[PDB]
């Protein structure tokens, strides 16, 4: 294939990751940032403290985006099969 | 059934071979 | 029993290899095969089964359940001579470890990771040229163990 | 700097427990029987037995870590 | 009406093509070999027994526990068909009996009740079941039992792992892997125990 | 006119030098086989089971889900042909007809139509495609089947594995590598639950 | 099967881990604030004795409610063996 | 490449030898047999960078994520009808 | 093969793998940084709150260098082949 | 020969391989004490930051020592190949 | 060895009988091979524990030395022009 053509594939994959990575890690990014805030303002430095609201959250996260990760795959996939023709000519 | 199949046969062959012999 | 032997050796390799943060097996496989043909192991393998036929005889004869539980028993020989021929190492792979975490302990922003992992291949290989510097007398005690099954099983 | 330290002095004397602990956990766990393979209740309760039995010789020597870590 | 000394023949040579399947899924090979390979995951070694070394232990204690077993086929079978005492169509029965006798021993009933509804035949007695269904329970009870043993015999070595990783957490130094202090401590405690000498009469003696 | 002898031991020995094949593509061998390999993967032993004995247990098991199959191959090809009663051109087809309802009960539409269309034959009616068709068929639904039943079984034990990796770091021991630790929950979950007896039983009872 | 049927078992054991994980560290995190309001109250700035009352606790969750853990690991076993002809059919 | 390897004259492509042809067909599938295969290991691959940056984010950097990876491949290969859709592009892929 | 070739190979392999890797870890290096200095300067003791970002700047700088980093190797390929010739005569 | 020559040659083979690790190891492990003793000046808590600057100069080292690495392996083969007399003998 | 295990009377090594010379010489050629062998093993083994534990020094601990070190093997066989070092010293060590 023309390299040009690779770099697409190439940067559409990495988008694809980055929006289902950034979605999931954003809402334990913020309330990791909150839990620091907290502790800061009550001057203690307990690191495993900020562990449960990052799982819970996340696992939330997880269980809210369930099918919208589901039909972001699956239309990648068949976005992949359905731009095979263009490439091979 | 299916598993006298291999009984059968192999009693066949023993007499063949024993009227042989 | 000459693979027990010759394996033991590569389980003596390969816990100093996993020990040093870390192939070092093959390193001792090979100089412990140079250890079975130089003192002529094979040889003597040979003089045994010769022997075999002589008190062992073909007719009348074969190994018993004592002699499979014996040969079945080995792998506690394995670990007992591997630690045995190890265990200075070891400990010497451990405190250096210990002190060099402890030392460093007073900052927790060096940490150690990857450069735990530099320190510890540096000082494991270096352990590993103390090994190969006494391993040739813990070779003969172990074969004069071997041999010694050897024969029993031949009832020699 | 401390809290090592002790630790160390704890494991001259609490170690050596520790190891029969240790000793005792393992003989009996490698040493079963017959019935008591075949029977998964039986399993189960030497795992806790075995875990409780843990529990106290290991909670007294973190214990005199956090002593002189306090001190 | 005995087989022809053709035919015999011909059914010996079959019998040894089948041998490696005989001694993997009708003698105890299975369970040791699973246990042994517990044992070897649960330390820190990855391949470093090697796969060759424990086969052939696996195989030695075999033939030491399958020895009654073997012997007792010898007496009853080979014995009068060698002095001609019997004929071959019945010195087979006589040397697949004790291969049944054994692996109901180290059977469920459980496991026989599920295959033997499963191939859809009728029987009442478990002593007359036919080999070829008793040969998938047997395994699979011997899968479920040497999982039990391997399961205790990871106990120990998962309580020394966690202690050590819970010593050096509290020390301080939340920054060593647990695993490089922890391989000689378990190495250690396998020895001065003589841990394989414990695992042999728990796994010889299992079968009985 | 059927065939002659000469000619009807040549298909047979044929059909002999195919039994692999047909093992592997028109039989439940394949189903079983990948669905025990993902739960091996599933746990921490890599290849504890060994391949022989997972081959072993699925002969055994894809021999008894067959049996009905297998027996009217018998009552109704076999026997009649061997009393004198049909055409071996006859016989033939009377076996071959239970082996394509039996592989149609265990395929998807979607698999047929694909194959169908593939091959450019103009047939409506899902139950005289011809074998060419419906073995690829058959064997892509078992894969698919087998992938469904493999995620299924590894669900729990990915739940204890994420349960151990949470608790290990809330105490703070990142350094300390979970899945030591998680592989004797994994043989303790599967052995309590009777897991060897239990997907045993449901994949014999999934060919249906 | 149908994409709404993965993600019902997907968050079905997202929701059992959670229900699994959150028994044992909601015991931990409260007491490490204990000793995180005890080490604000003596303004001492050491932070490995917390390690202590978090592992006794831990241990302490783990016997009361590893039972109930382990039955309801051994019925979402069951759960899934009973609902796979459902998926199959 | 070949036809210059060679050293025979032709004109048009359409009427080249079989001995030329043929190290040139499994040349040029070979390629496109692995254009295929890079369109198929992407969505593999985006799964196994999600799911290990997330545990990556969580803390855990010693769990593998190709334990944790492998239910969702089987998955996304299952709930697309994968042995049907890849099937019938390769069929279709020669046309 | 002379040992002075072996070394130009060597080390223009090296050369070339070592501009690859610091264009990309460099962005993501220098985000680390920040957020680093950002939580010393308000005095918060999180950990993980700096490994999205540099994720997000990872994949970013991915997408930007992909039409480099593809022509390099396709160039560098290209380069060995036409030394073919000198390497062995 | 004598198995005390055998351990000779290996304690030789791993004093070498010594030499070539500590050559390319050291330079890395000066870096990374630099780096984090800065951090711990700086109060800076970013544990991956001192991975790119551990690989320049590890890079760096293989090209620098290029030379020297190659002379050594090749005599060495030489130095074996011309104690081959010794086995024969 | 071989005259004790053969059980023959012989005071002298040159008036041995060939049937006990022969599997003495392959006996000992064996040996001699392995020892040759083993010394040529050396140094490729040397470049696998350089490049691993190199590998290792930077944390990337999944990296598959082999495949690393398979490009270097091949060099150092090259450079010392192996496949006339190794035929000439095994030409030259029969007497």
């Amino acid at each position: 294939m023309t390299p040009e053509m690779f770099v697409e594939l190439f940067r559409e994959a990495l988008w694809m990751v980055l929006i289902m990575v950034c979605a999931i890690i954003i809402p334990s990014l913020l309330i990791g940032l909150i839990v620091a805030i907290f502790q800061a303002a009550t001057s203690i430095n307990e690191q495993t403290l900020s562990f449960l609201p990052r799982l819970i959250v996340t696992l939330l996260a997880l269980m809210l985006f369930g099918h919208w990760m589901t039909q972001m795959l699956m239309e990648y996939f068949y976005g992949l099969i359905e731009r095979l023709p263009q490439v091979l000519y | 059934d299916f598993n006298d199949l291999l009984t059968k046969a192999i009693n066949n062959v023993n007499t063949l071979q024993k009227a042989s012999g | 029993v000459t693979q027990f032997m010759i394996q033991t050796f590569v389980l003596l390799g390969q816990i100093l290899g996993m020990q040093s943060s870390l192939l070092l097996g093959q390193l001792f496989m090979f100089l412990t095969t140079m250890f079975f043909l130089a003192t002529d192991g094979h040889l003597k393998m040979l003089q045994l089964v010769v022997f075999s036929f002589k008190t062992l005889p073909i007719g009348s004869g074969s190994l018993n359940a004592v002699d499979f539980r014996e040969m079945a028993g080995w792998l506690g020989i394995m670990f007992q001579t591997a630690l045995s021929m190890s265990l200075s190492g070891i400990i010497a792979l451990l405190t250096i470890n210990l002190s060099f975490g402890v030392m460093t302990r007073a900052a927790p922003q060096l940490n150690i990771f990857s450069l735990g992992f530099a320190f510890a291949l540096m000082v494991g290989l270096l352990l590993c040229w103390y090994i190969l510097a006494g391993l040739y007398s813990h070779y003969e005690m172990f074969w004069t163990v071997g041999e010694a099954q050897i024969c029993r099983l031949i009832r020699l | 700097a401390s809290v090592l330290i002790v630790g160390a002095i704890s494991l001259m004397w609490f170690g050596e427990a520790l190891a029969r602990s240790l000793f005792s956990i393992m003989s009996r766990l490698f040493d079963l029987q017959r019935e008591e393979i075949f029977d998964t209740a039986k399993l189960f309760d030497i795992a806790l037995g075995a875990m409780t039995d843990l529990l106290f010789p290991l909670f007294l020597v973190l214990a005199t870590l956090f002593t002189a870590a306090m001190i | 009406e005995d087989y022809s000394v053709t035919l015999q023949i011909l059914a010996l040579m079959t019998m040894l093509g089948f041998l490696p399947a005989m001694v993997i899924l009708m003698t105890s090979f299975t369970r040791i070999v699973v246990v042994m390979s517990i044992l070897r995951q649960a330390m820190g070694l990855q391949q470093t027994p090697s796969n060759q070394v424990i086969i052939g232990i696996a195989l030695f204690l075999t033939f030491f526990v399958m020895s009654p077993v073997l012997n007792e086929i010898n007496d009853k079978a080979v014995q009068p068909y060698l002095n001609e005492q019997v004929t071959a169509r019945e010195a087979f029965d006589a040397a697949q009996a004790p291969m049944k006798a054994f692996m109901l021993k180290q059977t469920r009933i459980k496991d026989l009740e599920t295959f033997v509804t499963m191939s859809g035949e009728q029987v009442d007695n478990p002593e007359d079941v036919s080999m070829a269904v008793l040969i998938p329970a047997f395994i699979t009870s011997e899968l479920k039992t040497a999982f039990q043993i391997g399961f205790m015999l990871f106990l120990p070595f998962l309580i020394i792992d966690l202690v050590v990783a819970s010593v050096l957490m509290a020390m301080g130094m939340m920054m060593l892997s647990p695993m490089i202090v922890s391989l000689p401590f378990k190495l250690m405690l396998f020895v001065l125990v003589d841990g394989w000498n414990l695992i042999l009469s728990t796994l010889a003696g299992s079968f009985a």
